[PDB]
């Protein structure tokens, strides 16, 4: 993941964005992940 | 939020909601881009015909939260403001044009399994994502259907709501509406049938429309919820802030602290 921001201006977390701790983090996935996934057809 | 269901614990650990403190009410959705960082809508900070004019002691927010009322001990955070920054060229006397705000919190929020940041588009995001008839998802904790059409309790949820919508053809929103649609905001919603059609309403304006990249795994918030076409609100699609087109305002403000 190419970061954009400096932490020390725009705190922690960048690095580690969009990744769910209950999901993506337990390879689990939530319950309509699938509808949107799905839609990103070439 | 209209049509949509009840959301599983930690769905959107970036979801925030707006508070006011006194009187204390849920005033808007937003989301945690960084443990000090949160976004919202600028209607939601200003827009003097509905009365709203506030300053970073007028309200606060809670992160990490799942029910509308309870309080979640352990699970959600309080968090004072210690600056408001709304997009210079908002104006609320003309559209929705930039309708776009960063707040600062006070302190830095800790992340826990309920709270964590959403990741902001780049360029290659937008491309591979954006595109109408592509699906995004909203959350929030608007009420569930129009006003007057039954008891209050009833249509405000008690759980935090989600839906997905998909993106709408730019030259076909511009045309069911009177609103002018600048190339800083995108509409989403179903196609004027599908009976049963998902929305965002009032009290999820200032949330996150997210996408999930099948790149890297990782969610993005596209967009910023700036008009829904739900419950009492006339409107066949929602309006939302393009995010990504506000980036580098987002940055020059971090940068420099605004
Ligand atoms: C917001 O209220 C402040 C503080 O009283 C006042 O100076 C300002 O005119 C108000 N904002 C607008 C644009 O109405």
């Amino acid at each position: 993941f190419h970061t954009f921001f400096n932490e020390k201006t725009f705190g922690l977390g960048e690095a580690d964005c969009g990744l769910r701790p209950l999901f993506e983090k337990k390879s689990l996935k939530d319950t309509t992940e699938k509808e949107l996934l799905d839609s990103y057809i070439d | 939020i209209v049509e949509g269901w009840d959301a599983e614990k930690g769905i959107a650990p970036w979801q925030v909601m707006l508070f006011r403190k006194s009187p204390q009410e849920l005033l808007c959705g937003a989301s945690l881009i960084s443990d000090r960082w949160v976004l919202t809508a600028a209607h939601c900070i200003l827009y003097p015909p509905w009365d709203k004019n506030f300053t970073e002691n007028d309200l606060l927010v809670r992160i990490g939260k799942h029910s509308r009322t309870r309080y979640e001990r352990n699970v959600e955070k309080i968090s004072m403001l210690e600056k408001i920054y709304v997009h210079p060229r908002y104006n609320w006397r003309e559209n929705l044009d930039r309708d776009i705000a960063l707040l600062k919190l006070k302190k830095p929020v800790p992340f826990s399994d309920y709270i964590h940041p959403v990741c902001l588009p780049d360029k290659q995001t937008v491309t591979s994502l954006l595109r109408a008839g592509y699906k995004g998802r909203v959350t929030g904790w608007g009420n569930l259907r129009e006003t007057w059409t039954t008891n209050i309790n009833e249509i405000q949820p008690s759980v935090l709501q989600v839906v997905n919508l998909p993106i709408v053809e730019r030259p076909v929103c511009k045309a069911s509406t009177r609103i002018r649609i600048t190339d800083n905001m995108f509409c989403a919603g179903f196609k004027v049938n599908d009976t049963k059609r998902g929305d965002a309403c009032e009290g999820d304006s200032g949330g996150p429309f997210v996408m999930k990249s099948p790149f890297n795994n990782r969610w993005y918030q596209m967009g910023i919820v700036s008009a829904g076409a739900g419950c009492d609100r006339k409107g066949k699609y929602g309006f939302y802030t393009h995010v990504f087109r506000l980036k580098r305002w987002i940055q020059k403000v971090i940068d420099q602290f605004g």
